[PDB]
């Protein structure tokens, strides 16, 4: 009851050195990142070739040990160390960081303090976040390239990179409810007025993510499906593909497994391997969506069974437990009567 | 910059003690390394312990020997191959590979009493735990009994622990109960996919009053023979004394699995002496199946169903024999043994495996090649006759075709087989070989051996090479390691070899030496070898009678009985009823079966030779990485095609 996964016969492309500036390194460190991320997950090494992972994790490694150069002395990040910090870019450190905690010795102190400076100043009392410096080419932030409706979406975004992170300094930062409260509450408050499937599914991806995604709220969101097997945007296919990421994630936090399977077979079907201009972040969480459809992948058994007999001469009722792990557990009992 | 190997078995077990090879070519001075494990994917430090240093005087020369822990994280996944990552830290170089890990962590070998049993009766079987090197071992072990539809019926929970690796286990069979096929299986509980199994089948019988044994004078029937099948049939009672009574004796063709009878071939012949004789006269086979051709029975098999009767009228037996071939040709041919790679212009290896056409080794049966027939040999009393062809120096393949040259038979009885070989395959055809020469014979632990090292190369290149790296497989995991030394200009170097009581039953033998050559790029010639040896214990035990004289001991009279095995052991004993025996005898233990266990569990099945030296590492089981970057091929499957 789950649909098949990539062969990754053809994903090789994706170990791309990193080279250049911040941004550049982040680019070509990005899909071997997330391709490393998705083999391991998927346990597919076997087919794509043992001998590339080690190659990959070290030249994540020291990706990872040359970024550390950019970062600002106040814990943030930015393309250049002249260049002002950029909150969209801390939050995409912020998010790589969170996911390749268990790969490279990323610094808890580091994150944490990112992530105190992106709270206390850089967004707003009522929850919006706002971007004080631009990145060089916007053809890599992805879909707030399109003006509309920009700080609705970069709020989204920082929100679950805020949320994706819970964990990791959850006893530093003690005001992080409060940004959580605000950031849902204003989320919240305009999602019905959204017209960019984009945006409608970023801010329910966000609201899915913490519970408040409910009623006419889930409502908007499952109409904003386009023939109930996608999600469009004008524009390039990119952002359609980037919304149906969005869309995937957002429903498998919901756990609703009655329209997953078409959606990761539309993705499938287009086969969006990445690559060329303006494609980091969309092969990135595609590969991303295609992750979290591992691990924790849904199945077809409910195995919780409490079996329980009566026996007529009352000595002993025999009760047992059947589960996944004992579905063949075959058991035998003999009466003499 | 010298070169770092590190070479480790191809296939890892959990829970044994497995060695890692390390070596140092053109090392200066003392270079301390650290070996460490890490699981694939991730980094679980699983074990990064057991460290050494290298020392010049010994040739930077060292092995390590650990255990990789059996955690949950290995028995969480069961259905998919699973590896690891070891890698090794030589001061300032780091090198590091990936190699499969297997769950298979010992053997299991039951043994049961009888062979059948009849209901209510009860069941004694001992399980035997062993380790991969044949040892005992304290595990748990789950024992399960099922019945011949497939539902189990009574599980247990043993443990090895004290026990000095004997489980003593009963079972009482219930009063009422299915005959058929019963199966008791055991499984380890590190590995619950690997089943091991026995079959003990429940009858109602009684026991016979004596054994009836059909022999056919040869086991085949040549189809253009004129006078058929002669099948001798010899009555013997238990306790040694010969029967006077009458036989019959139905002929039935088995072709796959259904059984033609033949009704015109019965007979009754009055067994005399405990002996007796019944022909099959040709027409009466080829008149009873439908076709009348000769050529369709070839691949057919006949049968013998023999049932005696006693002159008293008091008891009858069934014996049986199948499996008798009907094949135009008396001999057979087979090349599992031979290398499937040779060295150009260099003598090659052609183990010929003849053998009787049921599947038991020929003997003393003359073989001989297609062209230059002036080569002859004999096969020894295992059924491998040695041969020697000369190679000439050419890379094109050479096709070796061999055919039996027994007198006193046409040319259409000889077998024939033909067989393409495929020549050694070097790095940048720079002509470098080597060759290692070895007796086969019917070696025995003790008896010396003399591996003949045969360098090939040009003389610019014949004084860098100052020494030979040689390995010793057995059972999966490595024996013993060491270089032999080799002063320039010396082209013959001999290594005498010690066969103790540890190289039982089959050991790979590899040899590689190393140099810079072409323009300065590395690279590793490397050789293999496959030698067999005799299979007995790798103790000694044989019971023998204290009382040499009151011959046939009354029943209630006591006897005497040695047991001579080695000092320190556990012995169990078991005694049988010859009549179970007769009425069924397979389904055995003894230590051929244990042997062809072992030999199975291999790593490799390529004997010897290979396209090239990663070729020829992989096929011998072993993988091979360098500081430099030479490395072999890769191995994800359990099983060889
Ligand atoms: C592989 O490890 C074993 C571990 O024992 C080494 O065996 C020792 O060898 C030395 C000399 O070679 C003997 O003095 C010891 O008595 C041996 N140990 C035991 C327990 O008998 C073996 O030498 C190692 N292999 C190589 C090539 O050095």
């Amino acid at each position: 009851m789950t649909e098949d996964a990539v062969d990754a016969e053809r994903l090789k492309h994706l170990i791309v050195t990193p080279s250049g500036c911040g941004e550049q390194n982040m680019i070509g460190m990005t899909p071997t990142v997330i391709a490393v991320h998705y083999l391991d997950e998927t346990e597919q090494w076997e087919k794509f070739g043992l001998e590339k992972r080690q190659g990959a994790l070290e030249l994540i490694k020291k990706g990872y040990t040359q970024q550390l150069a950019f970062r600002q002395p106040s814990s943030a990040f930015a393309a250049f160390v002249k260049r002002a910090p950029s909150t969209w870019l801390t939050a995409y450190v912020v998010k790589v960081f969170s996911l390749a905690v268990n790969l490279i010795a990323i610094d808890s102190q580091v994150l944490c303090g990112a992530v105190k400076w992106l709270i206390l100043e850089k967004q707003k009392p009522d929850g919006v976040f706002q971007e004080d410096a631009p990145v060089i080419h916007q053809e890599m932030i992805g879909g707030l390239r399109n003006n509309n409706e920009k700080d609705m979406a970069l709020t989204a975004f920082v929100l679950i990179s805020l949320q994706e992170a819970k964990d990791i300094c959850e006893e530093q930062v003690n005001s992080l409810p409060g940004s959580i409260t605000k950031a849902g509450d204003f989320l919240e408050a305009n999602y019905m007025n959204l017209q960019r499937s984009y945006t409608v599914a970023i801010a329910g991806y966000a609201l899915a993510q913490m519970g408040r995604l409910k009623g006419p709220l889930l409502n908007k969101f499952l109409t904003t499906a386009k023939d109930k097997n996608r999600w469009e945007d004008p524009g390039k296919q990119l952002y359609n593909v980037e919304a149906t990421s969005y869309a995937l994630l957002a429903l498998l936090q919901l756990k609703d497994f009655d329209f997953v399977p078409p959606v990761v077979r539309w993705l499938n079907e287009q086969r969006y391997y990445g690559g060329g201009y303006g494609s980091t972040q969309a092969t990135f969480m595609v590969f991303q969506a295609l992750a979290q459809y591992q691990k924790d992948a849904p199945d077809h058994q409910e195995l919780n069974l409490d079996v329980s007999l009566q026996l007529p001469s009352r000595s002993s009722k025999i009760t047992h437990r059947i589960h996944w792990e004992s579905a063949s557990l075959l058991r035998s009992e003999e009466t003499k009567e | 910059s010298p070169m770092y190997s590190i070479i480790t078995p191809n296939i890892l077990r959990l829970e044994s003690e497995e060695t890692m090879v390390l070596e140092a070519h053109d090392a200066q001075g003392d270079v301390p390394v650290t070996v460490t494990v890490h699981d694939f994917p991730g980094k679980k430090l699983v074990l990064s312990s057991e460290k050494t240093v290298l020392t010049p005087a010994t040739n930077h020369m060292g092995n390590v020997t650990f255990t990789i822990p059996a955690n949950r994280e290995f028995k969480s996944e069961k259905g998919r191959n699973k590896f690891v990552t070891v890698q090794a830290t030589f001061g300032t170089q780091v090198v590091e590979k990936v190699v499969l890990v297997s769950l298979q962590s010992g053997y299991l070998f039951i043994q049961t009493d009888k062979t059948i049993y009849t209901p209510g009766s009860t069941v004694l079987y001992r399980i035997f735990t062993v380790n991969h090197k044949l040892l005992p071992v304290g595990r748990t072990v789950m024992v399960n009994i099922e019945n011949p539809e497939g539902i189990p019926v009574k599980q247990d929970s043993l443990s090895s622990q004290n026990q000095l690796g004997v489980l003593p286990l009963s079972w009482d069979i219930p009063e009422l109960v299915n005959m058929g096929q019963w199966k008791i299986r055991a499984y380890y509980e590190n590995s619950p996919q690997q089943v091991f199994s026995t079959e003990f089948e429940v009858k109602e019988y009684v026991l016979p009053s004596f054994e009836v044994i059909v022999e056919p004078t040869e086991k085949f029937y040549y189809i253009y023979n004129e006078k058929g099948l002669e099948v001798t049939i010899t009555a013997r009672f238990l306790y040694g004394k010969k029967v006077e009574g009458t036989a019959f004796v139905i002929f039935g063709i088995q072709d796959g699995e259904q059984r033609i009878s033949l009704p015109e071939s019965l007979k009754r012949i009055p067994i005399e002496d405990g002996s007796g004789e019944v022909v099959l006269s040709r027409k009466v086979l080829l008149d009873g199946v439908q076709n009348p051709r000769a050529e369709d029975l070839v691949g057919k098999s006949l049968y013998v169903s023999a049932t005696v009767i006693l002159h008293s009228g008091s008891d009858m037996v069934q014996a049986e024999r199948s499996g008798i071939p009907i094949v135009t040709s008396p001999y057979q041919i087979h090349f599992t043994k031979t290398p499937k790679y040779f060295k150009p212009g260099m003598p090659f290896d052609l183990m010929v495996f003849v053998t009787n056409p049921d599947g038991s080794p020929a003997y003393r049966v003359p073989v001989a090649v297609q062209g230059e027939d002036t080569v002859q040999s004999l096969t020894q009393g295992d059924g491998v006759a040695k041969l020697s062809i000369n190679t000439h120096p050419s890379q094109k393949p050479l096709s070796i075709t061999v055919r039996t040259k027994k007198q006193e038979l046409s040319e259409a009885e000889q077998a024939t087989r033909t067989m393409q070989a495929l020549p050694y395959s070097t790095v940048g055809n720079s002509n470098n070989y080597l060759h290692l020469s070895v007796l086969r014979t019917e070696l025995r632990p003790g008896e010396t051996l003399n591996v003949n090292f045969l360098l090939r190369m040009d003389r610019a290149h014949e004084a860098k090479i100052r020494y030979y790296t040689y390995l010793i497989m057995n059972k999966g995991r490595l024996l013993k390691a060491g270089r032999q030394v080799r002063e320039p200009g010396q082209d013959l170097v001999v290594l005498p070899l010690s066969i103790t009581t540890d190289f039982i039953p089959s050991f790979r033998l590899v040899a590689y030496y190393t140099l810079i050559g072409a323009s300065g790029q590395r690279e590793v010639v490397a050789d293999s070898v496959w030698v067999d040896v005799k299979d007995s214990c790798v103790g000694s035990l044989v019971v023998k009678s204290g009382q040499s004289e009151d011959r046939q001991p009354v029943p209630g009279q006591q006897m005497t009985l040695k047991i001579e095995g080695d000092h320190g052991a556990r012995v169990v004993l078991v005694a049988v009823d010859k009549g179970v025996f007769v009425l069924n005898k397979k389904n055995k233990l003894t230590q051929s079966k244990i042997w062809d266990v072992v030999e199975k569990a291999d790593i490799g099945c390529t004997p010897g030779s290979g396209k090239d030296y990663a070729g020829v590492f992989s096929d011998a089981g072993l993988t091979f990485t360098s500081s430099s970057g030479q490395q072999t091929a890769q191995r994800a499957e359990l099983q060889c095609p």
